[PDB]
C-alpha cells in the first residue's frame, strides 16, 4: 500500500494508504532491509 | 444490473452499504459500477367478501 503527501516530519493529518500492488504469491519473509 | 451513480476508488471492486451485503460491483471488463438490488419479492394477500 502506497501513499504520498506533500508537507510544510510526521504530520497531524489524516490519509489512508491507497492499495496499488498484490504482488504475487511468496514464502515466509521475517526479516527485511532497506535499499540505501 | 442497473447502472448507477456511485464512483468507485480506482482500486475499488467491491460494493456494500452497511449490511454485510453486496449493493455494487464494478465490471470487470468494461469499467463501469453497476447495482445489485435484490429480484423483487413480497406476500401474496387475498382480499376476500367470504
Ligand atoms: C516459515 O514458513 C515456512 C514455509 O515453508 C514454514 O517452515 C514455517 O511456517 C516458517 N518457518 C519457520 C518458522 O522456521
Ligand atoms: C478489454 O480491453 C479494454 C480494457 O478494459 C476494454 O475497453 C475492452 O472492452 C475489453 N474487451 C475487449 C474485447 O477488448
Amino acid at each position: 500500500y502506497s501513499k504520498h503527501t506533500p508537507i510544510n516530519d510526521l504530520p497531524q493529518g489524516f490519509s489512508a494508504l491507497e492499495p496499488l500492488v498484490d504482488l504475487p504469491i511468496g514464502i515466509n519473509i521475517t526479516r527485511f532491509q532497506t535499499l540505501l | 444490473l442497473t447502472e448507477s451513480n456511485k464512483k468507485f476508488l480506482p482500486f475499488q471492486q467491491f460494493g456494500r452499504d452497511i449490511a454485510d451485503t453486496t449493493d455494487a460491483v464494478r465490471d470487470p471488463q468494461t469499467l463501469e459500477i453497476l447495482d445489485i438490488t435484490p429480484c423483487s419479492f413480497g406476500g401474496v394477500s387475498v382480499i376476500t367478501p367470504g
